[PDB]
């Protein structure tokens, strides 16, 4: 559940990350590949090597997803709904996977907002990332 | 892999009552059908929209045979699972692109059918027991990946 | 999501079980405590002896906790209050403990219940365990 | 530890860097922070109702400055985690009952502090061998587990 203050410190975090969502995107999904290697068979049509096109596309996309999230933290469910559908019914991505995702863009939110990061933002960040990932897999069955 | 000499009696034991064909259909009907982004990898088996259209399915059914047939052999050799293990651990990743976590799914199942079949033989023990194996040969399975 | 089939098998499966589910309420504890032994981390102060009291009386708790759930399918959350609080903020339990209680019910279930325990109720009763474990994890943080 | 030759270098170097006082206490007071529950085992440390109560907590700071002391203790031993943590798995086990699931939680906060703490510098390949490290101190921690 996000609280009125859980909310505060995404939309600050997030509003820090401004213009540079995107290549966080694509630095998070790197250090997933890296990290967590399972990850990758769900990418088995794409480039994985470091700097990739199709990883940097894919970074911004995710991006997007995320700060169209937070615009809409109120409306999820519904914000999401494209998202939802296409996990749940094409992609069919484990659900644990999204765990490790949501760890890798806290990693890389951590590398990159040394004033920001602090431990009630760090609790908020991966509280809202729990509740993106559960709406993400909420139509699965 | 470690099992007290009496875990490798029961989990033999109970093997020998096994058939592995109606088992493996049956444990990888389930799987289908409670955890149903896990169809993603059999788009070609056909329809696997109901529980009744994967339950019936023969395509469903005869790989259900193939991989019980593999898990079987690996009971032959639980002091090796790794290097029993590791031809189709790279097949799985290089060519079949399967998440690992399935083999933990399919495992959890697999304990899920062999109660259902077995009843009160399959005591918290003889479970106990099994919940070692099937971890092992997930373990063994995942191996290779990189 | 329980669908109305869903709520309908589960119904159903419970109802089979009756006045025989604390005893095997204590049975999935069992289980849960030889195939997943870091679970007793949990109970240090309880006799994990079989057939102990205390694991028996436990189980009974535990049966009835579902019993009432299933009852109150539609409102599990009002329903459930006061165990959400207690795990939340007392027992303190780690989420991924709940998962493993819940595949041993489903093998209690499933070794007592050879006619009703098809693929569709199978999948029912993951679902209804899973809603059960999510509501009593909701007040974590 | 299956750390490369230049995962195991790479470690190394970063590590040299670390304050273990100063970290031991930020990624204890941010795993308290963040995962609550875990606050299961400090009823003894006092006030830890709020962000502000923990990470300012002597005792909080005083801790991770211990356990990220024995952390270290086994960067210099990669090859024998196993050996170098039984002591402390059966202490974690039969004495202070810590569900080994809290040990995987800190080794992600850790990365998260190391993250926060280097910048730019924890790359995603120095990540990659510190995500083995975290993992290998968890299962060696959590090996005399019964
Ligand atoms: C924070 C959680 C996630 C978000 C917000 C997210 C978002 C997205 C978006 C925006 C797309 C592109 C849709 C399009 O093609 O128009 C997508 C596709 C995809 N996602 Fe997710 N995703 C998430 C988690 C995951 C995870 C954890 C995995 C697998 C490890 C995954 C695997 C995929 C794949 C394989 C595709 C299709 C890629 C392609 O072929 O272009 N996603 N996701
Ligand atoms: C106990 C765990 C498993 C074992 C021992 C096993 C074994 C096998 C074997 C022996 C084959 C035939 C490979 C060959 O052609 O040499 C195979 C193929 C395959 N397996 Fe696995 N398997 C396991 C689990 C799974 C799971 C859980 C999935 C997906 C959820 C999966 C997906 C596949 C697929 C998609 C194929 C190829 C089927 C085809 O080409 O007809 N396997 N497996
Ligand atoms: C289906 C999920 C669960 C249900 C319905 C459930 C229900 C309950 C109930 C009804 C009580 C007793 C309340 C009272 O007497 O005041 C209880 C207590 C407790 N639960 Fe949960 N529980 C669940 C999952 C778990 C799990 C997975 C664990 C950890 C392995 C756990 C650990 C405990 C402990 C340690 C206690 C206190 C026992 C005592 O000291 O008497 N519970 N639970
Ligand atoms: C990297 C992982 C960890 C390491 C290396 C570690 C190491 C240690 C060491 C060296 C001690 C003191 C041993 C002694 O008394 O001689 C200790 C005590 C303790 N640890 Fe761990 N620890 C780790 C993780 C954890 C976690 C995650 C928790 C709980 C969330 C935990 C809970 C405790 C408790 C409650 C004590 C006893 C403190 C006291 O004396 O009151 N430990 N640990």
């Amino acid at each position: 559940v996000l609280s009125p203050a859980d909310k505060t410190n995404v939309k600050a975090a997030w509003g820090k990350v401004g213009a540079h969502a995107g290549e966080y995107g694509a630095e998070a999904l790197e250090r997933m590949f890296l990290s967590f290697p399972t990850t990758k068979t769900y990418f088995p049509h794409f480039d994985l090597s470091h700097g990739s096109a199709q990883v940097k596309g894919h970074g911004k996309k995710v991006a997007d997803a995320l700060t169209n999230a937070v615009a809409h933290v109120d409306d999820m469910p519904n914000a999401l709904s494209a998202l939802s559908d296409l996990h749940a019914h094409k992609l069919r991505v484990d659900p644990v996977n999204f765990k490790l995702l949501s760890h890798c863009l806290l990693v890389t939110l951590a590398a990159h907002l040394p004033a920001e990061f602090t431990p009630a933002v760090h609790a908020s960040l991966d509280k809202f990332l729990a509740s993106v990932s559960t709406v993400l897999t909420s139509k699965y069955r | 892999m470690h099992l007290t000499p009496e875990e490798k009696s029961a989990v033999t034991a109970l093997w020998g009552k096994v058939n592995v064909d109606e088992v493996g259909g049956e444990a990888l009907g389930r799987l289908l059908v409670v955890y149903p982004w896990t169809q993603r990898f059999f788009e070609s088996f056909g329809d696997l929209s109901t529980p009744d259209a994967v339950m019936g399915n023969p395509k469903v059914k005869a790989h259900g045979k193939k991989v019980l047939g593999a898990f079987s052999d690996g009971l032959a050799h639980l002091d090796n699972l790794k290097g029993t293990f590791a031809t189709l651990s790279e097949l799985h990743c290089d060519k079949l692109h399967v998440d690992p976590e399935n083999f933990r799914l399919l495992g959890n199942v697999l304990v899920c059918v062999l109660a259902h079949h077995f009843g009160k033989e399959f005591t918290p023990p003889v479970q106990a027991a099994y919940q070692k194996v099937v971890a092992g040969v997930a373990n063994a399975l995942a191996h290779k990946y990189h």
